[PDB]
């Protein structure tokens, strides 16, 4: 919610769309069919992984809680054994406890900055030449074909051929 | 003619903690915690443990008339027993350095039980009477397997002059003892000799022991007492007898020949004829999750244990 | 100061706003008060008192320092139970210090980030019927009652009543 | 005719710590760390503590002449005492597993003492001369109150052949213990016995004790020890006692009737008449901060200690 | 890559510029030149070290690891003592690991988030006289002496000035 | 004519770990993990070191012949011996307390070595006969130098009455022991008693030892075996010693005239005639890094030490 994107921004997710995380409803009078940007989820996908992979590596050494016995007169060791065994579990759930808490913020905060990157993404290519609306959604001044759908995909947009059809349709 | 952007939303139910929000629907979430298991008791590494039936480890150990079916054991991956045995030092007493002895065992995978000490070695002394009813036998006195509880022989009691050489190339445990008698007439009775000591060398053990002669409480029916001593011998070094009474005399060493890692587990629950790679008293976590909170202690490739009831990292994006 | 939006964007909180956290200076012909949101200022409460007290909740289990007796002949294990009662209290206060740290950081980037989410709401519904300014305050290219301030307000503002007055104005 | 946006501003001066930024002043903060306290021994949830004045706990179990108002004391909430007590062990010498004795009391709230054998249970021996100056009462030789020092009657020391019953429902402490002479003449003198013993015997307690006759150095004007040994007695348990002399008798013991959770204190505060959920050694916290930096050592309802000197979260937005 | 300025956004930074961090490719009649912003650097730079000063100043107080020796027969005393010691190491390994990897990102997001700050800064001023580009730098619509560029640098921008020769040069 | 931002970037490969990105190329890092040593002991602050040359800590108290270039030391910062010391308790026995004593001997950093018992103290017994070849000096039978053998003279061995005030105004460590024979032959052909013990007296020591004669194995060729004991005699104290055999006396004390921080470090390497603030057992941190990986015992000014590999702060940006 910190980047204030996925949550407040756009509504809410597309139901129908399946595949990857992050996609385009790229709307046309060819068809109006739901898209997926191959780069930007898979390295979304690559630093969740990574995240959680690296969560566990770190988490490989903790305390063993090794059981001993004690005698009848050994009380005070065994209450020293008995709070160190309990002193260290308690702070390693402390540590599991609160760093899945803060993740969760990071891994949520980085759903929501990468829809807002690939809202900026859009936008800043697309600049003038379409119309921004209050939702996440893009209305096109000059009508293109599936081919500028890809092209905004691909990060290659021809700014200056349409930006004349734009400014020409604009009064 | 317009491109939008959104996420993926999918109609499952996963919920994921956060520090501001509680109770937060995501698309895709994994678990990272393990709160099942078999609940039996499972073969750690294709290796069998030893399950003592109701019997505790010093009485395994002394060789206890009812413990018997751990006469020769093969080699084990860890040892489980009750939290309360009822067998356990039939006759009342204790074990010196128990606890200590336990921590040693922790690490002890197998033993080769020998006879070091044959009962053919004691024959100025009588083998045969040493038989009790606190350690009873089909309904029959009798006494601990793997000592000899040496009584006087043609009313007398020679001093006892025995040594052992260590020529095996692994540690030895020999487990011996002192009888803490009632009275003098008993004393006497049963040993011959008023003053009584025993005395154990070896080249890190200097050892004298006598008999408290007082007057205690029924424990098991019986108002004496027997305390044993352990030690670990080391190979080439020899171990020195000399009593003059109350003495348990070791029949039976153990020889260790296989020395890993292991634990003392104290559960109840039964075997179950299965292979697992981590073991629990609970049970057995069949997964590879990063943690765990089944119980503290486990046993072979664990994961961490923490005191959290849920533990869900988040992957996807929120559910809305 | 990440989102850059209450530090160095606008250049000081209004003192006069007692109601609330964040608020609206509504300049108007018929009035010059201020104002505040109460939906966007009880969620940061919300969130702000959730995370104070998870935060609590999360620190109740902590270790107890039970004090024990050992004579002359014990200095090893008294110094053992020493420095383990010394080294609970060492990591649980860098778990104490540092969780302050850390969430003073993510309560002001969780503040400038809101007054970052509501200057772009505003900016999002009014679009370029509104001129933006280098300060968080929209001079409006129309001018509007108090009916177009609680509009804005309540997030149902009408952009194409008001469109065609700004294009008009503008030339 | 236009729309703005800001936040709120107060005139405050609270300061938080970022980690990036020091003293960064803030609209609304809110203090986690309780650094104030009443400076007065008080009250734990109406009980009122006990409070040794200049008195030990060894000295309170046993009878010091000195601190005699703790003969008859009611259920407390915690144990309190200075850190260096004056009246601590009047006679030279030492308790048995003291530490242990401290840890165990510090789960007992209430003690009921009964007399277990009384003083006309002991016609052949001498009750009347225990009397030493390193015990004075009122400016007179005097001894522990609890505790009762045998001499030999009419040149005479009879074996002690002493046993009882715990026919009551709670658990029995039971304090007695052995004096240790300076030379041969001191121990015919007093005891009429060269050669003495202490044997002890319970269901788990098999002890003997024999004195050290030994030159040592004036403490408290004596050069001899007394050294004091305690036990538990199990309902349903017998203990016996069997001595030859140097037998310091037990007179009184402690039935443990309420077992709850307690601490033992070290403060030389003074009570305040008072009630607090949570105790200090330097006071008491009146407040439900989440940290306190007081003192690590606290019993009753207490925030969790820290070393820090400030805590704040921030909870405003910056001030300016 | 948070806010998405240093990494993705600006394809690379300028291997020229050897003053400070943050700077300025002015682009002039007069001469094409590097730059920094003295400001925006030096509260960097004092940000990052008030971090690692905190960091090092919070690390001060940990365990000492004390050895102690203990005979043949007490070696659940020393298991106890051998466990304690790898314990509170392992936890403080996993505290200064951890710290190393989540102050990364708050140095990275907060380097990430300067430029951003100063990207938004100098578009703040400039407003539509200056036509945006896809890259981190502004095409002038009106041609204007090192005196504007300064002026940009020094948060100072005339804008009134300038705007009517934009409005003039646009149609 | 136009304006742009970009940021510093240089042609550096300094990499930061981030917990979602590993190797991460940035223009400027900190690195914050010391991995450098010197190799060598070095000296503390300008003090020299203890350097034990192939001795132990038990051996250099009691005057090892062997150990003789440490008959007087001058004041050191720590004591640093090997991990097996081949010199040590050349006659075989023990050290009551070792453990406890070591932790002693790690906060004092001088001894003023003195003559507490002279030679000339015992004109009754043998001071020169106490020779071993378990104890050999330049291929001759010797004993260790701090302590006495006493043997029979005159076919006798009258009873010891030795007493000793502490005038001092510091603690004074003393070291005693007792002598285990092998039969009663040896007992009465070398100390003329057969039932022999060992009395000590101080105002908190009260101790009495008996000689374990029994049979033993063959350490050091020698199947007898000393248990040494030490004390701690405060300013004023009075220490006092009864034996009537198997004693051996001390005569040597050591004044505790310096009492700061040190530790007992176990390693073999060399000195190095250097000059360090903090110490390690593989070498010394000459850096004021926050952390390090060398060895967890450190001492002087030490920086952290923590179990990574590496340790890397990023300062300035992403290097791209
Ligand atoms: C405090 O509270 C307790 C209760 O909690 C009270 O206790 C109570 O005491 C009164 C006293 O009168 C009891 O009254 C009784 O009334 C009932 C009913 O009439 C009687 O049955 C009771 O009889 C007992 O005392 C009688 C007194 O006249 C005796 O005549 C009678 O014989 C009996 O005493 C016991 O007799 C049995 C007979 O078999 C003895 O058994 C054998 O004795 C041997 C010698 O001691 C051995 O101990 C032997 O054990 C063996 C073994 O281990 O198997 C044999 C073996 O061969 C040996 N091995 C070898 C190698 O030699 C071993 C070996 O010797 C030993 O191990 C060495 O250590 O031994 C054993 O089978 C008993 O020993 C004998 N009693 C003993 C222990 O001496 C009695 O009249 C109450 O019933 C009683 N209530 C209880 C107990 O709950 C106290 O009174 C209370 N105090 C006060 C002040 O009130
Ligand atoms: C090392 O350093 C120290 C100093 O730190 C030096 O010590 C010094 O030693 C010299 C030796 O000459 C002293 O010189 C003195 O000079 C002054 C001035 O002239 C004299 O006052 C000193 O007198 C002492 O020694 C004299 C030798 O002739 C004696 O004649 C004289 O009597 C005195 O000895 C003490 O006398 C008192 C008299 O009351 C004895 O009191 C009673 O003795 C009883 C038997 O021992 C009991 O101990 C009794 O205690 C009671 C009790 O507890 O109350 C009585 C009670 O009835 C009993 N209870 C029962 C149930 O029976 C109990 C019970 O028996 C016991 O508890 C059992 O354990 O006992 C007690 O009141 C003293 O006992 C007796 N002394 C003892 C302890 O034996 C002397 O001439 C210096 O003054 C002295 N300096 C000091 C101490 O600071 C060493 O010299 C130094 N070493 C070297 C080599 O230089
Ligand atoms: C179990 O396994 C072990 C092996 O691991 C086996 O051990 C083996 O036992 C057999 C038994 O026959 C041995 O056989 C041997 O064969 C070889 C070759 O022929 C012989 O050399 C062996 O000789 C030994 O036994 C002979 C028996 O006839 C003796 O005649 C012969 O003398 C020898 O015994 C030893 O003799 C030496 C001679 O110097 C003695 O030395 C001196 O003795 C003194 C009295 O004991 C002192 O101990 C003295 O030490 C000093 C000192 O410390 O320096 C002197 C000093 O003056 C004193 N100081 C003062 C102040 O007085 C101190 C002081 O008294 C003490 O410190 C007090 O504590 O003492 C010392 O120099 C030896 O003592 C004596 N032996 C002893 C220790 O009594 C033998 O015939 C095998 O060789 C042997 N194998 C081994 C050991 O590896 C067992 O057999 C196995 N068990 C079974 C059932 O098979
Ligand atoms: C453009 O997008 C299409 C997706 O249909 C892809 O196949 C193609 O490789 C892309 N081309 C470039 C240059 O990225
Ligand atoms: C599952 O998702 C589909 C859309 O993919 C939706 O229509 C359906 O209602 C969902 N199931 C439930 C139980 O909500
Ligand atoms: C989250 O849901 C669980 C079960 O659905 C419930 O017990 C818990 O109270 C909820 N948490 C809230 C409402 O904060
Ligand atoms: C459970 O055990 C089976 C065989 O015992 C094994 O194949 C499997 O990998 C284990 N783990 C899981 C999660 O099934
Ligand atoms: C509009 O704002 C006013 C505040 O004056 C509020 O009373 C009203 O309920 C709001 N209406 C809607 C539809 O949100
Ligand atoms: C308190 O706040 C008011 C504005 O609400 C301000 O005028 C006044 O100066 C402040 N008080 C102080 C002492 O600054
Ligand atoms: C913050 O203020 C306190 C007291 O006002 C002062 O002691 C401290 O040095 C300040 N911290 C700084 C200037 O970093
Ligand atoms: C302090 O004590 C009083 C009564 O003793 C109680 O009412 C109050 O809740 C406590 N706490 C505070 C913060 O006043
Ligand atoms: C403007 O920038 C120049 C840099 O050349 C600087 O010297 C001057 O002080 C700045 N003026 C102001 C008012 O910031
Ligand atoms: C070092 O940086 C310069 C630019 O400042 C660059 O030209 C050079 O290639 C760099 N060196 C290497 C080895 O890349
Ligand atoms: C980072 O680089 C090191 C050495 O250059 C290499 O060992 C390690 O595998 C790399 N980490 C990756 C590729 O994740
Ligand atoms: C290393 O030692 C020298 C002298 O021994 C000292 O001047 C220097 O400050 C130390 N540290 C470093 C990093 O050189």
């Amino acid at each position: 919610g910190l980047f204030g994107a996925i949550a407040g921004f756009i509504e809410g997710g597309w139901q129908g769309m399946v595949d990857g995380w992050y996609g385009y409803h790229h709307s046309n009078e060819q068809g109006s069919g739901y898209a997926a940007d191959k780069e930007s989820t898979q390295k979304a996908i690559d630093g969740v992984t990574n995240k959680v992979n690296s969560i566990i590596d770190k988490m490989n050494t903790q305390f063993e809680a090794v059981g001993r016995e004690f005698n009848n007169l050994e009380r005070r060791i065994e209450n020293l054994n008995k709070k160190m065994e309990d002193g260290f579990l308690d702070v390693w759930t402390y540590n599991a406890e609160l760093l899945v808490l803060m993740e969760n913020e990071r891994t949520l905060d980085f759903h929501d900055s990468n829809v807002k990157n690939l809202y900026d993404k859009v936008r800043l290519q697309l600049r003038d030449n379409a119309k921004e609306l209050g939702n996440g959604c893009f209305e096109f001044y000059h009508k293109c074909d599936n081919e500028c759908m890809e092209s905004v995909r691909n990060g290659t947009y021809d700014y200056p051929q349409y930006s004349g059809e734009a400014r020409l349709k604009r009064e | 003619d317009q491109i939008c952007i959104g996420y993926h939303a999918n109609n499952s139910t996963e919920q994921v903690d956060t520090i501001m929000e509680k109770n937060v629907t995501v698309t895709h979430a994994q678990d990272i915690l393990e709160k099942t298991h078999n609940g039996k008791l499972c073969d750690l590494n294709g290796v069998k443990p030893l399950i003592l039936k109701d019997c505790s480890v010093a009485g395994w150990l002394l060789g206890n008339p009812m413990c018997d079916e751990f006469i020769r054991v093969p080699e084990w991956s860890y040892i489980v027993e009750r939290a309360n045995p009822s067998n356990d030092l039939c006759y009342p007493g204790s074990l010196n350095d128990y606890e200590e002895l336990k921590h040693l065992l922790s690490r002890i995978n197998h033993f080769e039980k020998i006879l070091i000490i044959p009962k053919s070695s004691w024959p100025n002394h009588e083998t045969s009477l040493g038989v009790s009813a606190a350690c009873p036998y089909q309904g029959a006195p009798s006494f601990f397997r793997n000592v000899v509880w040496l009584i006087k022989k043609n009313d007398a009691y020679p001093t006892i002059k025995i040594s052992y050489n260590n020529t095996n190339q692994e540690d030895l445990l020999i487990l011996w003892g002192i009888h803490h008698s009632n009275n003098a007439e008993e004393q006497t009775n049963l040993y011959k000799n008023p003053t009584t000591y025993i005395s154990v060398g070896t080249s890190t053990l200097n050892q004298r022991l006598v008999p408290k002669i007082a007057t205690r409480s029924q424990v098991n029916g019986q108002r004496g007492r027997m305390d044993f001593f352990w030690t670990i011998l080391k190979p080439d070094d020899a171990i020195h007898f000399e009593s003059n009474g109350n003495f348990i005399a070791p029949e039976y060493a153990y020889k260790i020949v296989k020395k890993g890692d292991s634990t003392i587990m104290k559960s109840g629950v039964e075997y179950g004829h299965c292979n697992t790679k981590c073991q629990t008293p609970v049970g057995a976590i069949n997964s590879s999750m990063p943690f765990h909170n089944i119980h503290p202690l486990t046993i072979g490739e664990c994961p961490k244990y923490v005191k959290s009831n849920k533990l869900v990292l988040a992957t996807g994006l929120r559910n809305s």
